[PDB]
């Protein structure tokens, strides 16, 4: 599993 | 470019049409059309060139990842590698595109703290999307392009930005992914982010009314990447 | 074409790998220049086809709904109408692709019935995409093509295909659509989706082992249409 | 709510 980065939002 | 004969209030409005019609290609090509315009981004266009871009690239990097998959599978005819070829230079095409925006028009001196972060953690961001596929001399420059691009805005956001901010938090998440996954780091990776988790609880009292949504969903994903990782 | 130089062959197999990746587009095009070499295409071939485009299309037609109802809402500046206008282009072009496509070199006299039906099926689904978004005297042309492509599609699968025939149910279900949405007689839509519910459930023994989970969805969604239109 | 037509399979 990869790691989590910043998501899109708003 | 193309996007030259209109006003920029007007790309500005069609990048927000295309967000809505989920026309991220759009999207990205409108807000390098406002940005060329030469005027700095408020804090909401910095958002949609952000998601516009990440959107186009993010579409990229999962069918890049996917080519890759086969491709070493099937290393264990040249048409796997040819295509991930084709993928890889566009996407290429996409980082040189945004790392240009962000030299020629909007990485400055001046300015807000956040917007000065804001654009050293992108610049960051897509030297690590180059790197993720980089392969000889060309990927240490990268990589090393991506630190100092990480390492200044870091500097920066813990000078003139609250723990909880979440830009300094945004930040702080994408360094440590680099350092995990790109540096080959994980002592470091998690230091950042533990150190970052626990600095934002601690003064977690500086959550902002406009924001603070964004801060607690930083945090969390903080935590699972640490959960991973240990 | 861009794609002349490449093997039709190694056109297939990357259709392929687009459409692991998700990657509709290169998908599309692809499988445009496998067409292009002259030769016709297998069942496996012709669904790579129908998927590439549909999606392509799919796509185009969901930003232009959002787009049109953004517009038809602020109708109760020229940019929401400027950016419709871009979007359709854009998918009347996708359509007129398929239809030179089709034209050109899919759609002939010999070859199975199931090829024949199929691409007349398609020649009536990318003239209704075109007749979504048309106004004026180029309307009722599109109209006419589409049913008359329709037409002829289905009185070939009555003569030469079971009643739970994959591609009989996909085309009658496809111009019942049409029937409702775009000639605004719903009586024939619903006669048609009835009689073609009825008819395969009274001949459900002609389900073939290597589509009968095909035939099976097609009849569920001609019992969903059938529900919403009464 | 519009009328459903053939989907992607496959
Ligand atoms: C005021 C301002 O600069 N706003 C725009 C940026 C654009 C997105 N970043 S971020 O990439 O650091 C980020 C994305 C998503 C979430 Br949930 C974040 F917390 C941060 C921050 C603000
Ligand atoms: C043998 C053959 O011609 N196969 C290809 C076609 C491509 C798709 N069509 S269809 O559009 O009529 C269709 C799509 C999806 C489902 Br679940 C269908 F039942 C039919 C049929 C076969
Ligand atoms: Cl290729
Ligand atoms: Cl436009
Ligand atoms: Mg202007
Ligand atoms: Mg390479
Ligand atoms: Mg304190
Ligand atoms: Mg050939
Ligand atoms: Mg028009
Ligand atoms: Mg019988």
């Amino acid at each position: 599993q990869r790691s989590t980065s910043t998501p899109n939002v708003h | 470019g193309a996007m030259g004969s209109m006003e920029r209030a007007s790309l500005i409005q069609k990048a927000k049409l295309a967000e809505q019609a989920e026309r991220y290609e759009d999207m990205a090509a409108f807000m390098k059309g406002a940005v060329e315009k030469g005027e700095e981004l408020s804090c909401e266009e910095r958002n949609l060139l952000s998601v516009a871009y990440k959107n186009v690239v993010g579409g990229q990097r999962a069918a890049w990842r996917v080519l890759s998959s086969i491709e070493q599978k099937s290393n264990e005819g040249p048409e796997v590698r040819e295509y991930r070829e084709k993928v890889e230079t566009e996407l290429q095409g996409v980082c040189d595109t945004v790392l240009g925006l962000l030299d020629s028009h909007l990485i400055k001196e001046a300015g807000d703290a956040e917007s000065r972060v804001f654009y050293l953690k992108m610049k960051g961001d897509y030297y690590r999307y180059l790197a993720e596929v980089a392969t000889g001399d060309d990927k240490k420059r990268i990589i090393d392009s991506a630190r100092s691009a990480y390492q200044e805005a870091m500097d920066i956001s813990k000078k003139e930005m609250p723990p909880t901010n979440p830009i300094r938090l945004g930040l702080a998440l994408n360094f440590s992914v680099f350092h995990y996954e790109i540096a080959n780091s994980p002592e470091e990776a998690i230091s950042l982010a533990k150190t970052t988790f626990d600095e934002a609880m601690a003064d977690l009292h500086t959550l902002s009314e406009d924001s603070y949504k964004d801060s607690t969903l930083i945090m969390q994903l903080l935590r699972d990447n640490l959960t991973l990782w240990t």
